[PDB]
């Protein structure tokens, strides 16, 4: 059932999520991508990432306040799958779609890949 | 907003 | 923007959150409403709540692991709301729109505040 | 699902 649902409710949770990321708050973790960091919220990360999931439900990793990724990793890539945790929108591009791909597969974000391998099927 | 589920 | 997004990324983050909260993974708060105990993740509860974005912006409160809300809430109220902040559904009913609104009014969700009196203006 | 925002 007898509920009523908010349209908005999860968008503005996600808008929220990420104006507190913005601002530095109550994040709990430093992601390294060669060299460079970025700040964000376990919970989140665990929500958007096969990877990230595994680590964080790890009875020792989910202690660590900071994770380095695989140096190959492009920090460019994982920047915009971090936009697209706390967003929705993936800023996917000629330019940069083979490196997102090969970041999202890294990362273990299944619906990503999925449309990373749908646009370049659509190029050849 | 507010909406049926 | 050139960005694309996925339609059920936001409530997917939501449904992954809540099964969380569900296996008491990365909880980080327990909230007490008249001697019972609900478990959540402060982020989502600042996200969805202006009492909760108050408690937890604050220097001294954000180190807190226990909250102790007014014992005069009705925890069924309480557990209504906090089922909606991780699901975007509320379960109002005739036998609980009264204290469901008054623990809305004392959480700070506008929107549920504005959607309760509407309730009551077309019951009247 | 993906959709043009
Ligand atoms: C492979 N993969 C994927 O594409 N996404 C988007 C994934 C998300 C999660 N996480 C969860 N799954 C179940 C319950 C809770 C969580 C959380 N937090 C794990 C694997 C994922
Ligand atoms: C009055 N009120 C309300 O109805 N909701 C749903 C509210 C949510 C928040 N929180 C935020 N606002 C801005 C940036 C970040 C956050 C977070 N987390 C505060 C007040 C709210």
């Amino acid at each position: 059932d007898s509920c009523i649902q908010f349209t908005r409710h999860a968008s503005d949770v996600l808008l929220n999520l990420n104006r507190l990321r913005s601002r530095d708050i109550l994040t709990d973790v430093v992601i390294v991508v060669s060299r460079e960091q970025f700040r964000a919220h376990k919970t989140v990360l665990m929500a958007c990432s096969g990877l990230f999931y595994s680590i964080f439900t790890d009875q020792l990793k989910c202690n660590l306040s900071v994770i380095n990724l695989d140096p190959e990793i492009n920090p460019e890539g994982f920047c915009i799958l971090l936009d697209f945790m706390y967003t929705s929108r993936l800023n996917l591009r000629e330019g940069n779609i083979m490196a997102v791909m090969a970041t999202a597969m890294y990362l273990q974000m299944e619906h990503v890949v999925d449309t990373c391998r749908k646009f370049i099927k659509a190029s050849e | 907003a507010w909406v049926i589920p």
